[PDB]
């Protein structure tokens, strides 16, 4: 569990999800499930990438949401 | 009066073209159904999902449409037609 791994196999889960959901056998074309792995690890990781972005900009904001309510008295 | 003409082929190179198309009418042959190369669909057959023609079917609806339907089976050197009535 690297945040790649999962990734490459979400991505290669779902390109044999929509090669079979239209009643086809699961590996047709080998390309775009490699580049489906690909795009699954890449998105995996900016996604982690993303989520740390988000806690740390919404951190320094509820902190100033905060003070700003400490100055009531 | 029988007469030769050099229009004749004595090898058609190109095969047998399973899949004949008469005007507008297609065979329409669904994936995941397997229909072998002898096989020859012609007019306006409808093979359907899941089904399977097998070798030497001779599936031809010029006169009148023939369907088969989900996971039925035609066996081999199996010849099926239709009529106007
Ligand atoms: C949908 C199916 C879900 C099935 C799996 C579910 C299980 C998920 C856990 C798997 C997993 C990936 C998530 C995959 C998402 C799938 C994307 C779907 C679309 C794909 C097509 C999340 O695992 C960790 O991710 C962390 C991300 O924040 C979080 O830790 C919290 O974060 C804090 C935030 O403030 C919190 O404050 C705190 O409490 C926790 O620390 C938690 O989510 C968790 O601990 C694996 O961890 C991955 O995340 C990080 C940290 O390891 C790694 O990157 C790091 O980057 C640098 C610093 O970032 C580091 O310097 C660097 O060293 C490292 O490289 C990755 O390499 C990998 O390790």
């Amino acid at each position: 569990i690297s945040a790649t791994m999962v990734g490459a196999l979400l991505g290669l889960g779902t390109q044999m999800y929509s090669n079979a959901l239209r009643k086809l056998p699961y590996m047709r074309h080998p390309w775009e499930h490699v580049v489906g792995m690909g795009l699954g690890a890449v998105f995996a990781n900016q996604l982690v990438k993303w989520d740390v972005k988000l806690k740390e900009d919404l951190d320094v904001m509820l902190a100033k949401a905060r003070a700003a309510n400490e100055r009531r008295y | 009066q029988v007469t030769p003409s050099p229009d004749r082929v004595k090898w058609d190179y190109r095969g047998q073209r399973q899949i004949i198309p008469l005007g507008q009418w297609l065979p329409k042959v669904a994936v995941d159904a397997y229909v072998a190369p002898n096989v020859v669909l012609a007019g306006q057959v409808t093979v359907w999902d899941g089904s399977s023609v097998w070798n030497g079917a001779v599936l031809r609806g010029d006169l009148n449409k023939i369907t088969v339907g989900f996971c039925s089976n035609v066996q081999e050197r199996c010849v099926v037609h239709a009529a106007w009535s």
